[PDB]
């Protein structure tokens, strides 16, 4: 067959430029030249040509051969992600210590070495900060393993995934020196946030929501547990955090990896298409795209043999910077993926003239493409107008991956349904609406007495035994003992503050439904919830803060309890902004959600229950 | 043995340290294998070899007189023993070119009768659609030519043992080693044989004997033995290769697992006895022997194993069954019929068969009881018989000689018998050499039990954890499978509404690599199986795929295939249009599966939600059922949620590449299920429940007893101007009966208007209207069908007609259309409704008795008329002072719970008047009750009349036994002609009062035939004359008084029928027996 | 067993003609499977799985001392 021939060709490209370098013992690739050093980064992005292959191989089964073929993809891929495994093992002091006090000299090296899996570089000769990498990690992880492939095999293997998932849900509030390992414009030692750490990592704990690591035969003790908050407070910093690359940079040309098929970490579509936009007018090239404007790498000047560039590049980096087709890849997949068929087909015919030949006519991807030393001045004064010459690794197996992957795409012999099971795709699709609601409860009789003098019909804290009852300190100090266990030493999740997305989510302990209050509500903690005003305003913008989002699965149930300190001066009748707040509540309309009052019970039909079997004695 | 082989203490004792070997071991008796062997040889080739055709290889039945006629279990046994033999000599190498000749004995045997078998063609096609005893192959063929000899007018040739007993051997030789199929023609034949074998559990066979039943009177009736070997062969077959070692994946053969699912629940409660008419019977020992093994219980196998042996075991063999009449002394060389009552005459002088011995030798050398082994070989040592040189012979049967057949029948087993023809030199009989030479090469370890069975046919106590359709890897004790079930949505926006619900589904867009198909394009795709022009071959028959089934995942053009119930599937009726009944249904067909799987591998359960199934009301229980499911455990079965393509992968797939090989110029196009786009007019986007109450209520006000002599525009106006669903269904009916349904009314023809009508009727959940109109229509459902065959698998017969007369009884399975045609022109007097009622209670009792039959043990016939009556009554009895409500209105999830609340084992509470009617009306009676009315027959001469009907005491007594199923029909046939339930119950109480005093009274016996009506007569007359003095009142006609009564305590109808029928017994005369020593008594 | 398991003789002594199956019989003391896998599964983690290095999977020979 046609489809066969393609296939097995296919095999052999792939064979002679990536899988020649498998680096057996151990499974990580090098860095290609003579580097022998091995990126989490570069190997991840290389394997998925690999993955890809054997997913098409497993289609065409009932076959010796192609059953043997695929299986040896699959295991090839498993040992490449046990090897990175092994390698993110061996820093479980550092991921430990790293949990509390964020800290540059703290994370786990980025670099690390080729067979033994040791650590080549210290702490402080390179930028070992870059939750990029982990994150995509943890999500292509997570993809294979809703696909059908086993990695993680062991219970600490899981607390170890549990407690590097708490050390990377802090990504949104911490400085790392992003995907070029170089921070700003000037590196000068400095960090700064980046949009696709954040991205990243909030696509990480998103595909891992509930997912079980150890397929279908695993139990409820094999399940990973990851908070609302974190996710929504990435999500916003990224609407906030995307009119530009970052703080210092106008545009970087990295930011197509946020909003297109890697990890489908964006909304709002037509900010997508904005972002594009932008990226093509300031970035795009005659030999692919720039990363961003004013950047040293690999230029005829500048002291070559230098790090800790000065101030200094007032013109000398502008107008030849260099342009990387890995970005031409990455909008070959984009357009290939969601709806896109000619902007595939132009850019795979400008992509084809970049392309360098190798051995035995193979094809190969330059890294990059740089000026002329003698062609400058003309560069400078007619911008896109030298010819560049291709430099840097020759087998450049990150864009070399993702062509082949794009290829396979576009040539129809895979499914964008394959790839990501998560059905990542349809993040985009606008949510309609949601509904909230509300539980009325009564702390004493006299509290339900008055409110049923008032035409309100309400609950005391008894009489609804099958629940209870208890502040978000409660829930926190329980998630506080997750992912805990003394026999590698890790301390589970940091005390922290619970937000209102999940304390309105059911919790199932002890085979016992637990209700929490919001947090909010805490009047000993600080003194703000004393004031009628200031409560009935910021739950007002809490209900509008829950109804805008609720990204997660099921309906949500608020519980709202009456305390004594609410009363009025005489102590016998309910403050004015409470009543209209619950005359509101009973008109299902409040601020900017939609509320149906009712009994707890009725909300218990339908709502979101979630099971924590860690605590099981 | 140790200690004594070293022998190598030279200077007194002490540790010696050398090898020793075993080949220094002291031996046994010195003789070479070779020379054993050679004997075997010799004694084979001067008895079996030397009777074989060499045109065919067919072994005649007759070794003398120049007979042409030859069996095929005697062939295929012959062929068995060379097989063995074979077996045997290949342990070694040097054999002188002896191992060739007999497999290839073996070998042309079969290839013989393989070809004749081919010869019929037409036979099988037609045996495919219909099979009766007319278009059934032969099983007798000429020995020289392989042409048929005998007509179905004297022979009958039924007889599905044969094959199945060939295809056994044939899968059993080809796993051992050996070469019989060679080309693909042969391949397509053996998969048509296997299609007309899997239908084996309706058509009744006439036996291993051909005689049919014991009477033989030309009847045939259903034998587990012939169910037993058809089901081990289908187990042996199931995906096996039929080219052996250098075959490929197009030569692989097929069996669905309903029809082996069918034959085993058919087996299973049949397996005590052996037929209706045989309560034991000498050829189920191959059923549970060497060559089926196909009762994997081994507690059913002890008792039956124990039963035949204390019922037909004799000295100088084993008798067939009791009564028989073979060759017997007293039989007429005349006649090949029996008649009424002279079966009794062979009581006592039945022929016994030495060959059992032989099988019972072979059970046990294969089970490992050496003690039965060298019992039953010291029992045949003496009835042997020898040659001129010596090689012993196997006598047929022994016959006593005409002149002591008196003192035989007085002192059993005290006279001699004589040998048959076949059992001196001249004369041999080819199966009993061919079953000795197995039986003494098993016996003296010179084949391995595993040697003569490589499929592993038998399996120890200890290793029945895994095995194909057999077994469970839990074992045959637990049953806790945990069932697969993914969740599918129809379109993305049922998909968004059932996310914002905290339920994940999937829509077939997203598993766009696996295909998802309905049972008509997987039914097709089998239909191509089986093609073959050139002998004519049509394939399987369409016909519906079960449960387990579709619970697969095939592969079909390198595409993945999956297939969803056809509990998902509505057509044409209305009990889809329940979400009660689809939930009931679904779980259901749960524990059915996870009753009845025992393949590898989770099952595979697909679940399809539809947008018109959640709207209104019914969304609730929709989600409560799919919460349910997702918790876990549904309806006590253990059920796994999750992705679609997680659960795909690493599973095992079956494989259909008969497709591939197809010659056929263009592929046949398969239609998978397709998501159903957004509407662009309304664009419902699954709103939420509203309830709401757009809904009237009104009783018609018109019915067809006076809106009948009408003339047509005062009727047609009258439609024309109501708006009353079911006054204007009435109307339409009215008009299709007598106008006719092609008038063209104000709104188009009459059929529209019907059709419309029922709609909408159906929509607004109207089911008084929805229930005419289909009566009217004459609609009927595809799944009555097999209910009543799953019906008369159990054992239970039915009967369909109104309550109170004429009704007709299913003893077999019928076609469809029979049955249709039976329920829409048997009920022409009364009411339509009344088919609908009794196809959904069919329906209903079908569903419950598959899956707890436990809830109608004790009655052995159902009548849906009789419980159309017992729940009306109970609805009337509930309504209390208000008047009930109606009976086909109710829906038909009220339906089923009203016979749910009426199949109670007790309804203590209300008065016995209630509890008496309810007995009645669903023909319940005590356990044993059919021994003590038996008891009591052979107890009273004359017989007894009840209502009219007689049942006579000499042919039943002579033809009949205590524990026959016959005897249990024609009971209940005698008692049904009863029309009142309680005088019905009433003579069942009377016949167990008769019944307890005869056994605690033995002398008193019954001088002339007793009447039952003068009997319950003279109790009422006793009742009313205490009443009338115990409280002053008039005596009344009619037992409305009398059914009141408890039946024990003080004064209960217990005491005046035991009064009654102890003052009958005294009229007559009393024996005093000499045994007891009670003297002046 | 055999015999023992019918106990089916309602009136006296006589054939009975009715399916028996295994699951009737006599069985043994009352403990589930489940109950003793748990038992042995409690064990082994209490004592071999307990030792074991993540990085490696070696059981080490010494469990105490650091070696
Ligand atoms: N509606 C249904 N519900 C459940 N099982 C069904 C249904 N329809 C068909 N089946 C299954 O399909 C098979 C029915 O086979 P088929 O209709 O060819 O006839 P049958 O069962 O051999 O008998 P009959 O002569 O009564 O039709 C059985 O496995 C039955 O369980």
């Amino acid at each position: 067959s046609n489809s066969g021939v393609r296939l097995d060709g296919y095999a052999r490209l792939v064979q002679q430029t990536i899988l020649c370098h498998q680096n057996p013992v151990t499974g990580l690739l090098p860095a290609s030249y003579d580097q022998k050093d091995a990126w989490v980064r570069d190997n991840v992005y290389s394997i998925l040509a690999v993955w890809g292959l054997g997913l098409a191989y497993r289609k065409n089964a009932d076959r010796d051969e192609d059953k043997a073929k695929a299986y040896e993809l699959e295991q090839s891929v498993v040992k490449l992600m046990r090897g990175l495994l092994h390698c993110m093992i061996r820093q479980v002091d550092k991921v430990e210590s790293f949990k509390y006090s964020q800290s540059t000299k703290d994370s786990l090296h980025a670099k690390y070495n080729t067979k033994t899996c040791a650590t080549v570089v210290g702490d402080d000769q390179w930028g070992h900060l870059q939750l990029d990498a982990t994150s995509v990690y943890l999500l292509f992880l997570a993809q294979m393993t809703a696909s059908g492939l086993h990695i993680i095999h062991s219970l600490d293997e899981v607390n170890f995934i549990q407690n590097l998932v708490f050390y990377i849900e802090a990504a949104y509030k911490t400085a790392d020196f992003g995907i070029w390992e170089r921070g700003d414009k000037t590196n000068q030692g400095i960090s700064e946030l980046n949009a696709s750490s954040v991205g990243m990592a909030k696509a990480a704990l998103e595909a891992l929501d509930e997912l079980d690591l150890f397929g279908v035969k695993g139990g409820p003790q094999s399940v990973i547990h990851v908070l609302a908050d974190e996710v929504q407070h990435c999500q916003s910093i990224l609407n906030s955090l995307l009119p530009r690359a970052s703080t210092s940079k106008e545009v970087d040309a990295s930011l197509l990896s946020v909003v297109s098929f890697p990890a489908f970490a964006v909304e709002d579509s037509q900010l997508v298409e904005l972002t594009k936009q932008e990226i093509i007018t300031k970035l795009q090239g005659r030999y692919g795209c720039c990363r961003f404007l004013r950047d040293g790498y690999k230029t005829p000047k500048e002291d070559p043999n230098r790090l800790y560039y000065e101030p200094a590049e007032l013109k000398l980096f502008e107008n030849i910077e260099c342009e990387w087709p890995l970005f031409w890849t990455y909008f070959i997949l984009d357009g290939v993926f969601s709806g896109n068929a000619e902007q595939v087909q132009e850019y795979k015919e400008a992509l084809e003239a970049v392309l360098i030949k190798g051995k035995n006519g193979v094809p190969l991807l330059p890294e990059l493409y740089s000026v002329p030393p003698d062609r400058v001045d003309e560069e400078y004064q007619n911008p896109h107008t030298v010819d560049r010459v291709p430099m840097g690794k020759l087998p450049h197996m990150w864009g070399q991956s993702l062509y082949i992957l794009g290829s396979l795409m576009a040539e129809g012999f895979l499914a964008p349904g394959e790839i990501d099971p998560l059905n990542r795709r349809f993040s985009t699709v606008p949510k309609p609406d949601v509904v909230v609601q509300v539980s009325i409860l009564a702390e004493t009789e006299e509290i339900k007495t008055i409110l049923k003098d008032k035409g309100i019909y309400v609950e005391t804290i008894a009489e609804v035994y099958p629940i209870r009852v208890q502040p978000a300190r409660i829930l926190s100090h329980i998630y506080s003992s997750l992912g805990c266990n003394n026999r590698m030493k890790l301390s589970g999740r940091p005390y922290r503050h619970m937000g209102v997305l999940g304390t309105s989510k059911l919790y199932d302990i002890r085979k016992t439904i637990f209700t929490f209050t919001p947090q909010f509500i805490d009047q000993q903690q600080f003194y703000l919830a004393l004031d009628n005003k200031m409560i009935v305003e910021m739950l007002r913008t809490d209900l509008s803060y829950l109804c805008s989002r609720w990204r997660m699965t099921g309906q949500p149930t608020i519980t709202f309890p009456i305390s004594h300190s609410m009363l009025d001066e005489d102590g016998t009748s309910l403050n004015s902004s409470i009543l209209a707040a619950l005359r509101k509540m009973q008109d299902g309309y409040f601020g900017g959600a939609r509320v149906q009052t009712g009994k707890l019970s009725e909300f218990l039909t339908t709502s979101c229950c979630t099971h924590l079997s860690f605590m099981d004695p | 043995w140790k200690v004594l082989e070293r022998r190598a203490r030279t200077k007194r004792s002490g540790s010696v340290y050398e090898p020793l070997k075993s080949i220094n071991l002291p031996r046994p008796d010195n003789e070479t294998l070779w020379d054993k062997l050679d004997h075997y040889y010799r004694i084979v080739k001067s008895t079996l070899l030397l009777y074989q055709s060499p045109t065919t290889g067919l072994f005649p039945t007759k070794t003398c007189g120049g007979d042409q006629k030859a069996k095929i279990q005697d062939s295929l046994y012959c062929a068995a023993g060379a097989w063995a033999l074979a077996l045997a000599y290949r342990r070694i190498d040097d054999d002188k070119g002896r191992t060739h000749e007999l497999e290839h004995s073996a070998i042309k045997c079969m290839r013989g009768i393989l070809y004749c078998y081919m010869r019929q063609a037409d036979k099988v096609q037609q045996f495919k659609q219909d099979p009766r005893p007319t278009t059934c192959l032969h099983s007798v063929f000429n020995v020289h030519t392989g042409d048929e000899l005998l007509s179905y007018e004297e022979y009958g040739h039924l007889q599905i043992n044969a094959v199945s007993l060939y295809l056994l051997y044939l899968v059993e030789m080809i796993s051992s080693g050996l070469q019989i199929i060679y080309n693909t023609d042969e391949v397509s034949f053996i998969q048509n044989l296997v299609f007309c074998v899997e239908r084996v559990y309706r058509v009744p066979d006439f036996g291993v004997w051909e005689r049919g039943s014991k009477y033989n009177n030309g009847s045939t009736e259903l034998h587990s033995s012939s169910v037993g070997l058809a089901k081990a062969a289908l187990e042996a077959i199931n995906g096996f290769n039929l080219f052996g070692n250098q075959g490929c994946s197009w030569s692989v053969i097929f069996v669905d697992l309903d029809a082996h699912n069918r034959n085993r629940q058919t087996l299973c409660s049949l397996l005590p006895r052996e037929s209706r008419s045989h309560n034991t019977d000498a050829a189920l020992l191959p059923c549970i022997s060497y060559p089926a093994f196909a009762l994997d219980d081994e507690v059913l196998f002890s008792q039956t194993l124990d039963k035949v042996v204390r019922k037909l075991k004799g000295k100088y063999g084993f008798k067939r069954f009791l009564r028989d009449g073979y060759r017997t002394s007293l039989e007429d060389p005349n006649r090949c019929y029996y008649k009424p009552a002279e079966i009794k005459l062979f009581d006592g002088i039945e022929c016994e068969f030495p060959i059992f011995f032989l099988y019972m030798m072979i059970d046990g050398v294969f089970r490992g009881n050496p003690k039965q082994v060298q019992e039953y070989q010291d029992l045949l040592t003496p009835v042997l018989h020898h040659t001129t040189e010596g090689y012993p012979v196997v006598p047929k049967y022994y016959y006593v000689p005409a002149d002591f057949v008196e003192y035989e029948k007085n002192n059993p087993g005290s006279q001699k018998r004589f040998p048959s023809n076949c059992g001196r030199d001249g004369k041999l009989f080819l199966w009993g050499q061919a079953l000795y030479i197995i039986a003494k090469l098993l016996a003296d370890e010179l084949i391995s039990p595993k040697d003569i069975d490589p499929v592993q046919r038998y399996v120890p106590l200890k290793d029945q954890r895994n095995v194909s359709m057999r077994f469970s890897n839990q074992g045959p004790l637990e049953n806790d499978l945990v069932v697969h079930v993914a969740l599918i949505a129809e379109s993305q926006r049922l998909q968004v509404f059932l996310n914002t619900y905290g339920i994940q589904t999937q829509t077939p867009q997203q598993v766009e690599p696996i295909q998802i198909w309905p049972q008509q394009e997987l039914v097709k795709a089998y239909l191509q199986l089986g093609i073959n022009e050139k002998l004519g071959l049509s394939g399987r028959p369409d016909r519906p795929i079960g449960c387990l089934g579709t619970s697969k995942i095939y592969r079909i053009l390198g595409k993945t295939v999956v297939c969803y119930p056809i509990i998902f599937d509505l057509s044409d009726f209305y009990m889809s249009q329940d979400v009660f009944l689809l939930i009931d249904d679904i779980k259901n067909a749960l524990q059915f599966i996870k009753q009845y799987w025992k393949m590898h591998g989770r099952p595979l359960f697909l679940v399809l939600i539809r947008e018109d199934n959640i709207r209104g009301s019914r969304f609730n229980p929709i989600l409560d059922m799919l919460a349910a499911l997702k918790k876990g455990i549904i309806g006590g079965v253990k059920v796994h949620v999750d992705r679609l393509q997680t659960l795909i992968s690493g599973a095992v797939v079956e494989q259909l590449d008969f497709l591939r090989i197809s010659d056929t110029e263009e592929l046949p196009e398969f239609k998978s299920f397709e998501e159903l786009e957004p509407p662009k007019h309304s664009k419902v986007k699954r709103q939420s429940s509203t309830p709401s109450a757009p809904e009237l209520g009104q009783q018609p006000d018109v019915n067809i007893s006076e809106w009948k002599d009408k003339p047509t525009h005062e009727i047609l106006q009258k439609l024309n101007d109501c708006s009353c669903l079911a006054s204007q269904a009435i109307l339409l009916g009215i008009l299709l009966k007598r106008e006719g349904p092609n008038f063209i009314t104000k709104e188009g023809t009459v059929s529209d208007h019907i059709e419309r009508v029922y709609r909408r009727a159906g929509s607004q959940k109207l089911w008084l209207a929805v229930r005419y109109g289909a009566a009217f229509t004459q609609k009927f459902s595809s799944s009555i069908a097999p209910h009543i065959t799953t019906f008369l698998v159990h054992g239970k017969q039915v009967t369909l007609g109104a309550f109170g007369h004429e009704e007709e009884v299913i003893s077999n399975p019928l076609s469809p259309r029979v049955i249709q045609n039976i329920i829409y022109y048997k009920c022409n007097t009364h009411d339509e409704r009344e088919a609908v009622i009794q196809q959904e209670l069919v329906i209903h009792i079908g569903w419950i008795i598959s899956n707890n039959p436990e809830l109608f043990s004790g009655m052995l016939k159902i009548r849906i008329g009789w419980i159309i009556h017992a729940m009306e009554y109970e609805l009337q009895i509930r309504g209390g002072d208000k008047p009930a409500l109606d009976l086909y209105q109710l829906s038909p999830s009220e339906v089923k719970q009203l016979l749910l609340d009426i199949l109670q084992p007790q309804q203590n509470g209300r008065c016995w008047l209630n509890r008496r009617q309810i007995d009645g009306s669903l023909n319940r009676t005590p356990t044993g009750f059919y021994d003590r009315v038996w008891q009591i027959l052979e107890r009273t001469p004359n017989g007894i009349i009840v209502a009219g009907k007689h049942l006579p005491q000499q042919p039943t007594l002579s033809d009949m036994t205590m524990y026959e199923m016959n005897f249990s029909l024609l009971v209940e046939d005698t008692l049904g002609n009863i029309d009142q339930p309680q005088y019905r119950q009433i003579v069942v109480e009377l016949l167990m009062v008769v019944s307890i005093v005869l056994e605690r009274n033995p002398e008193l016996e019954f001088q002339d035939k007793v009447d039952l009506d003068r009997l319950v007569k003279e109790a009422f007359n006793e009742f009313q004359k205490d009443q009338s003095r115990l409280k002053e009142i008039e005596k009344q006609d009619d037992m409305t008084s009398f059914y009141n009564t408890p039946p024990l305590g003080k004064r209960g109808t217990c005491s005046y029928l035991t009064k009654a029928v102890m003052n009958l017994l005294l009229e007559g005369e009393v024996k005093p027996n000499n045994d007891d020593p009670c003297l002046i008594s």
